[PDB]
């Protein structure tokens, strides 16, 4: 499993993080997601034969938050 | 045509997401009331797609009818 860091503009309060967190977590292949208001991003651990940094990016973008890929990490 | 939806909007950031999914569907002119948790869309798009657009927010939406 790999790790992507998508930066996210437009998170203001916790309802925002929660919303983003609780539905991108429902997504399959997503092992783990942790969204941060402070540096305004999400970190996702994920099963790579299920999702790609672009599929996860687009999932967030379709929610009305502007998501752009910052860091891919893996082996 | 002026349809009217209920969208649970907690924060101001929640309301910014509604105007984005709307702006990307295009061909709408909207006004989002954050206190009253309501959206009105004037659009030739079908009620069913305008509905479908607004639940991409993750927020529970619902159709109240027309104004118009
Ligand atoms: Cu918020
Ligand atoms: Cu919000
Ligand atoms: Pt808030
Ligand atoms: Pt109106």
């Amino acid at each position: 499993v790999n790790s992507v860091t998508i930066s996210v503009e437009g998170m203001t309060c916790n309802s925002c993080v929660w919303t983003i967190e609780q539905q991108i977590g429902k997504v399959n292949g997503v092992h783990h997601i942790k969204v941060s208001l402070e540096e305004k991003n999400a970190t996702i651990i994920y099963d790579p034969k299920l999702q790609t940094p672009k599929t996860l990016q687009e999932a967030i973008d379709d929610m009305g938050f502007d998501a752009v890929i910052h860091n891919i990490e893996g082996r | 045509p002026k349809h009217e939806f209920s969208v649970d909007m907690t924060c101001g950031g929640c309301a910014e997401a509604v105007s984005r999914v709307l702006n990307k569907l295009g061909g709408v002119k909207y006004d989002i009331d954050l206190p009253n948790k309501k959206v009105c869309i004037e659009s030739e798009h079908s009620m069913d797609t305008l509905l479908a657009t607004l639940k991409k927010t993750g927020k529970t939406v619902s159709y109240l009818g027309l104004e118009i």
